[PDB]
This record gives structure tokens, sequence and C-alpha cells, in this order.
């Protein structure tokens, strides 16, 4: 993606922020109500 | 004394205490009013006739400070906004009075079934005169709040 | 009438309604509530109660699978405007208890359904004679209980 | 004051339920004839059912008894619960009553009310006892105006 | 139940597999049956198609069952419109079901949308009323999701919607994870009392309460309640 | 400056009537009514094929 088109789309930001480890998945119950699907490494915070 | 007694009903509407009459009494000598007695009556119950339910509140004066042009432009942006031709006032810079009557027909205890409300909108001069600068005039049926009373 | 069945609060109150206006007038309407889901009769027995005091027709109250305690029972029966109550023992211990309620309203109706080991759904292990044989003579010795059998 | 017999007065003073339309009401008889200081009841022709009369005397402030209320038969099965208030606007008793039928077909609900019209009987009554005229402007628009009249201090 | 407790019901051919389940599945401690679930999987699976109440919503294009994970978009969405509105009816067993597969709908949109601006084709569940004409109006405009397989994460997504507080529980069994117990025996009644939703339509695999004794004492079907009475 | 005013001035009038307006629909139709109504813009997720 780099080394071509010189930057990285949606789908490459979100495997370097998963290799990084920025965000990570999570499938259970976040502040009570359900939740799957990407969350903030840092703080425990869903990210979209 | 000599007391003509005269009234008139100004809401009937159902609470859930039961069913609520308004009534407007007004008594008055030498055909001038001098007092009046205003009375609510509670039909405890519960009731469903919707259909007779309704109300003429004398809607609270507001205070409408017209600052910038697009201020002014929403305000006759309103369809129940309507300018008076007696002179071009540029409402620009100056305050308006909205004192409004209104009169409501219940359906659901909390869905108005029809709502109407009508007034005059005030403009006082450097001089204290005051003018009817405009109208007011909004109706509609189906309704779950009033939508002039909120703008303003 | 089956509550086990009636999730929202408002379509059980909804085909209670239907069935007070499709009725002989003056019958009356019984609701059988489960007891081992309190989440549900936690709404379930104060909107009887509340129905009852706006006019509508019921005067029965039924309670499955559980048996109230006595100050649990004691309030369903002082609480909501029913004219009879209904409970269904399914041990033989079961029983002893309903007796105690009934003894505590020695002045109230108390139909003591009595199911055995071979009813549809919930079953206890019991074979539905010995239980009976067993404390027919307490059970009788109250005059408030019906002793209504059932199963099979 | 209910009897033996299952008669009209029995189920008066037995059901708890008086039926209104699908709804339940409790038995008004349980309330007005709650014992009190000095009230008597009579019943005549207690054994001959259709021509029996149930009747309260109370002690009035001022009286030795009066005329409360009476429970007579009418049309079959019309009974008519009837109160009698004293003090009124013409200064003359006044009675208000209630229309009941009674299907023995359902034990359970014996009685039931003839509330067709209640409203408006009741409404009747209030006017009398208020202005002394006994017709009412019932079919008034509510948009109308109402007159109270001259009046002198 | 799923309460656990004990009930009487007409042994048909489900409520002969649940029996089953009781003695081989939920007997376990919840640790020990996810893991004895993937064991017997496929056996479950098949009895699960075959005969339950709930089929296992593992169909693919083609018509034999696989992995919810080896579904996809598309065949999920259709599945979902399969086994939740009855076509000879043009009825959905609940309206909050018609919800439900609509926001997946929604979702695979989602998925496949990549740019700001554009609007949903599903803008109001109105449109699912008669789902199967619409449907693969949206589904067509989104071409890949008749490509590739639901994201692990999405099949997370609908699992959780499967799950979700004031829906009908699903007509199926998604998959045989740590609930299987809800997904296989919640709200289970219903579906006696009407057969026409039921897959196949056959009793052979439904829930019916009855007593032991009681079922000889009824011999004559629709009899009228004040004749019996 | 004049014109300045006049472009700055009009669309400033044109985008506040919009919001008064849809404004006065949350007060008619009430929240529920409009809510379920509004163009459901699709948010973008990524997948990696
Ligand atoms: N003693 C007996 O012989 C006997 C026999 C049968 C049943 N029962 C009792 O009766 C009760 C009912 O049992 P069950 O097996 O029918 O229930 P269940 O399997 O435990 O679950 C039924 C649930 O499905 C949900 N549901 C269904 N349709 C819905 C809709 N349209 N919208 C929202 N939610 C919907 C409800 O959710 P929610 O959780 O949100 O309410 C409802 O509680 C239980 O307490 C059971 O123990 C007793
Ligand atoms: C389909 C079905 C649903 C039932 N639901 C209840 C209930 O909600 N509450 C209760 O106390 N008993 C319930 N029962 C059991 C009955 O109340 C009764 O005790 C029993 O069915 C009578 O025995 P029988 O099946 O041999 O006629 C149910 C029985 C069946 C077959």
């Amino acid at each position: 993606e780099m080394e071509a088109y010189g930057k990285f789309s949606l789908e490459g930001c979100v495997e370097m922020a998963w290799m990084m480890g920025l965000i990570k998945n999570h499938n259970g119950p976040l502040k009570g109500k359900p939740y799957s699907g990407w969350v903030d490494a840092k703080t425990g915070e869903p990210v979209d | 004394d000599v007391l003509d007694t005269t009234a008139q009903i100004n809401a009937v509407i159902n609470q859930d205490s039961g069913k609520m009459v308004e009534v407007c009494g007004t008594l008055k000598r030498d055909g001038k009013p001098v007092m009046y007695v205003t009375s609510q009556f509670l039909y405890r119950g519960v009731y469903t006739d919707y259909e007779n339910t309704f109300q003429r509140k004398d809607e609270v004066p507001m205070q409408l400070h017209i600052a910038t042009p697009q201020d002014l432009a929403v305000l006759r942006s309103k369809e129940w906004f309507k300018l008076d031709d007696q002179h071009d006032i540029e409402l620009l810079g100056q305050t308006l009075v909205f004192r409004l009557q209104s009169l409501v027909r219940f359906k659901n205890k909390n869905v108005y079934s029809s709502v109407q409300t009508i007034g005059q909108v005030l403009l006082e001069l450097p001089t204290k005169e005051i003018i009817q600068v405009a109208s007011v005039d909004y109706e509609a049926g189906e309704s779950h709040g009033n939508p002039v009373i909120d703008y303003l | 009438l089956a509550g086990g069945g009636y999730y929202n609060a408002q379509k059980m109150s909804d085909a209670i309604s239907k069935i007070e206006k499709a009725i002989p007038p003056g019958r009356g309407i019984t609701v059988n509530l489960i007891y081992v889901n309190p989440r549900a009769m936690g709404w379930q027995i104060p909107l009887l109660g509340r129905l009852r005091a706006d006019g509508v027709p019921i005067e029965g109250l039924t309670i499955g699978a559980g048996v109230p305690s006595i100050e649990v029972a004691n309030e369903y029966i002082q609480t909501l405007g029913i004219r009879h109550i209904s409970f269904k023992p399914g041990s033989v211990d079961a029983i002893q208890q309903v007796i105690n309620i009934a003894k505590a309203n020695p002045t109230f109706p108390i139909i003591l359904q009595w199911t055995g080991g071979r009813g549809g759904g919930h079953h206890s292990f019991e074979d539905f004679h010995q239980p009976i044989l067993l404390m027919y003579s307490r059970i009788r010795k109250c005059s408030n209980i019906v002793l209504v059998a059932g199963s099979g | 004051i209910a009897g033996n017999s299952y008669s009209w007065r029995h189920a008066m003073f037995t059901t708890e339920v008086f039926v209104q339309g699908h709804r339940f009401q409790t038995n008004p008889l349980k309330r007005l004839f709650a014992p009190t200081r000095g009230m008597y009841v009579e019943i005549t022709n207690p054994d001959d059912p259709a021509k029996t009369v149930i009747s309260v005397r109370e002690p009035s402030q001022s009286a030795k008894l009066v005329k409360t209320v009476e429970i007579k038969l009418v049309g079959d099965n019309e009974i008519a619960l009837t109160l009698f208030e004293g003090r009124t606007a013409e200064g003359g008793v006044v009675p208000l009553t209630f229309r009941f039928t009674y299907h023995p077909e359902a034990g359970y609900a014996p009685i039931r009310e003839v509330m067709e019209g209640r409203n408006d009987r009741i409404k009747e009554f209030y006017y009398r006892v208020w202005f002394a005229e006994k017709e009412v402007p019932f079919d008034t628009p509510l948009t109308a105006v109402f007159d109270g009249g001259r009046e002198i201090v | 139940s799923e309460m656990g407790e004990p009930i009487h019901k007409l042994a048909t051919r489900g409520v002969l597999f649940w029996k089953e389940l009781d003695d081989k599945i939920f007997s376990l401690d919840r640790s020990k049956r996810v893991a004895e679930l993937k064991k017997r999987r496929d056996y479950i699976i098949k009895k699960l198609n075959d005969d339950f109440q709930k089929v296992w919503f593992g169909r693919n294009s083609a018509g034999e069952p696989v992995d919810l994970e080896d579904m996809t978009y598309a065949e999920v969405v259709h599945r979902m419109v399969e086994l939740m509105y009855v076509k000879h009816e043009k009825r959905w067993i609940d309206p909050s079901l018609k919800k439900l597969t609509g926001d997946f709908i929604r979702r695979v949109e989602e998925r496949f949308t990549s740019v700001e601006g554009q609007p949903s084709l599903l803008q109001n569940y109105s449109d699912l009323d008669e789902p199967y004409p619409a449907v693969d109006r949206i589904l067509a405009a989104y071409p890949e999701a008749s490509t590739q397989l639901i994201n692990a994460q999405d099949v997370q997504h609908f699992l959780l919607l499967c799950q979700r507080r004031g829906q009908k529980p699903v007509p199926f069994v998604p998959a045989l994870d740590e609930n299987f117990e809800y997904w296989f025996k919640k709200d289970s009644l219903w579906q006696s009392e009407d057969i026409e939703a039921v897959y196949g339509q056959d009793v052979g695999r439904t829930c019916i309460l009855q007593g032991p004794v009681a079922a000889k004492y009824s011999k004559v079907i629709d009899e009228p309640i004040k004749d019996i009475l | 400056t004049k014109l300045r005013k006049e472009i700055m001035e009009t669309s400033a009038i044109r985008q506040a009537v919009i919001k008064e307006t849809a404004i006065e629909n949350k007060v008619v139709n009430g929240e529920d009514h409009e809510a379920l109504y509004r163009r459901v813009i699709t948010e973008p997720r990524a997948n990696l094929k």
C-alpha cells in the first residue's frame, strides 16, 4: 500500500492499528450493554 | 349593587383524577366588568370522551428581539407570521411583543387533536406608541406541541 | 386467563379488556400468574390490582408452580380487590402451606387446585392420591378451602 | 335485611357487586345501610316479594327521624333505589333514584344497573336542588355564554 | 426446561432429540459443554436440521448446511428471510424479527460501502413487508455481498443481534456456542399453536404439552368447548 | 464588504430557516415520527478481503 499508493487505505490503517496494538477486538458487555468489534486498546472504549 | 352574571366554559379536559370543567365567571355592575370568578370542577372517574375536550389558554406575553436581518428573515419566514401594511418601520433593531390567544382540542391526553393560535404582534415606538406591526395565525391538527409558542 | 404468555404489560391489560366486554355481564375473571417468574409478576400483580379498582371484572387470582409465603399471600389478598384466591400445591408439604394461608385468612375464598405428578408441563414427583389421603382431613378442617381435584 | 327467601330483596343485600355495563361495582347498600346511631329500617310486606318496600329513617340534626332511602320495585324487574334530600333549593324533599334490573339466570351477578340516562337523571336532580328549575339546558353548546342574570346584593 | 424444571410433552421427534441433549449436553457443567458440542457437532446439526422446532441456520446457496462462518453475506440475509418470513402466508413471524433481518441488511450495506454520503437502500423497514422481491434489489446494489463470507467480526455481530432485548427469540440455532441451551429451548411452545410458521410445518418437530394419563381421554379433534364442558 | 455581507447574510438566513422548520417538525410530529424518517446513511466499514 505504502510503496505503491503512498498512503494507507482504511483497510490498511485497520491492519496497522491492529498490529501496532492500538485497537483490539471485543465481544462482551462494555459498560453493561453488550458489544462486539474494534475497541481502543488503551481505553476500553469502542472505536468505529 | 345590581350584578349581571356572565359565564362560559374555558376548558373541559379529562385529567387522570377524573374530568375537569373550567368555568369563567364575569360579574358586571353598570355594564362594566368588576371581577372574574374562575372555577374548576372535577367529575372524578375514567374518561375517554376526548371528542368534546378543549382549551382556550391565554398564552404568555413573549418578547422577541430582532437583531440580525437573519433573525428578521426567519420571523418573516414563518407562515403564521403576517406583516401589516400600516407602515414599513424596519423591524430591524427593535423588539416585538407577542400577546397570543390560542385554542386546542385534545384527542389523546398526550396528542393535540387540533390546535390554533392567533394574536397581535406589538411594537413600541420611541414615543411609546403601541402598534400592531403584524398578526399571528397558526392552525394544525394531530399536533404534539405548539410550534409558535415554541419558536418564541 | 394464562398470564404466562403475557410479556408486555400492555398486551395483557389489552386482551384483559377484550375479555371484559365480550363476556356475560357480571361474570368474573381469573388470572393465572407464574411464581418462578417474579420478574413477570413484578408488574402483573400490581397491574391486576390497578385494573380491578378502575372497574374491570377481575375477582380471581391464581398463582402457579409456587406457594407464596404467608405474608406474600396476605398482601395479594388485601391489596388487589379479588374476591377469591387460588394456589396449586404439588408437595405433601406444599399443601400444609396453603392450609396455613387459609388459617391466616379465616374469612376468604381459597381454591386449592390439587395437581399430581401427571399434569401437563410442570409436575411434582407425587402420586396425587396419597398426599390428599394424608391431608384431606387437615385440609377440610379449614372451611375457607375449596378442594379442587385435577390431573389426568 | 337480606332475609332467607331468595328474592330481589335478598340479592340486593347479598351480592357485593352491582354490574355496570361490563364494570363491577361495590354494593352501595353496604355503605347506605351501615349501622348508625338511631337509624330505622322498615320492610313492608316482607314475605310478599314484588310488594316489599325497604326504607331507612335516620336522625336529622333537627328532627326525630327522616326518610333516608327506600327501595321498591317498578315495572317487573326495575328496582328503584331512592335517596331523599331535605335541605334543597325549593325547601322541600327531592328524590334521586338509581334504576337496577335483575336476572336470576346469573346467580353470580343477580343485580345490574340501568345507567343509560344516569348522568342526565342525576344532573336533573342536582339542577332542581340548586336552582329549583327542573329542566336543564342539556343541549347548550359549551361555546355558548351562560346567563346568571340580574342580582341585588 | 431451560430453567431446568421438568415438563410433560408430546414426545415428538423434536421433544425426543430434546431429551437427548438434556442427557448428554445440558447434563454437563457449563464449561465442559461447549467442548462436547464440538465433538457431536455435525450430528447435533443433522438432528437439529431434521426434526427440531428450530433449525440450524447454516444453509448455503446450493441447499446444504454449512458453518455460519462459511455463509456469504447474501446467503445470510437470505436464510434470515427464509426462516422468519412465512412465504405462503406473506407474513413475518414477528415484526421484531423483520427488524432484525432489516438491521443486518443495513449492516451488509455498511460493510460494503466505503464513502460517506450514500444513503441506505433499505430506508424504512416497511420495505421488508414484501421482502424477497425487495431484498434482492439491495443485495444486488452491493455486488460482492454474494462473493465473500461474513467477517469474523460480523458473525459476532449477527450473533448479538439474535440476542437483543425486546426481540422474539430467533426461530433457529446460529451456532453451538456457550449459549446453545438458550438458542435451543427459549420460547418454544408458541410454535405448537402456529405450525404454519414451523419449518416444513410438521408437528413432528414441535413442543406440545400433555399429561401422561389425560391423553387417551381425548379422541376427537375440534370439539367445541361448551360441548366437552 | 457590501457583497461580502449579502453572501454571508442570504446564506445564513437560508440555513437558519432550515433548522427552524426541521425543528418545528420535531415539535409537531414528535421526536418519534421525525426520527424514524431520516435518510439512513450507512457508515463505511472496512473489510479485509
Ligand atoms: N407450570 C406449567 O405447567 C408451565 C408450563 C409452561 C410454561 N410455564 C411458565 O410460563 C412462563 C412462560 O414460559 P415460556 O416457555 O413460554 O417462555 P420462555 O421460553 O422462558 O421465554 C419466552 C420469552 O420469549 C420472549 N418473546 C416472545 N415473543 C416476543 C415478542 N413478540 N416480543 C418480545 N419478546 C418476546 C419474551 O421475552 P422476555 O424475556 O423479554 O419477557 C418471553 O419471556 C414461564 O415462566 C414458564 O416457566 C409453566
Ligand atoms: C400446554 C400447557 C400449559 C400449562 N400452563 C400452566 C400455567 O401457566 N400455570 C399453572 O399453575 N399450571 C399450568 N399447566 C398445568 C395445568 O394448570 C393443570 O395443573 C394440569 O394441566 C391438569 O392436568 P391434566 O394435563 O392431566 O388435565 C399447563 C398444562 C399444559 C398441557
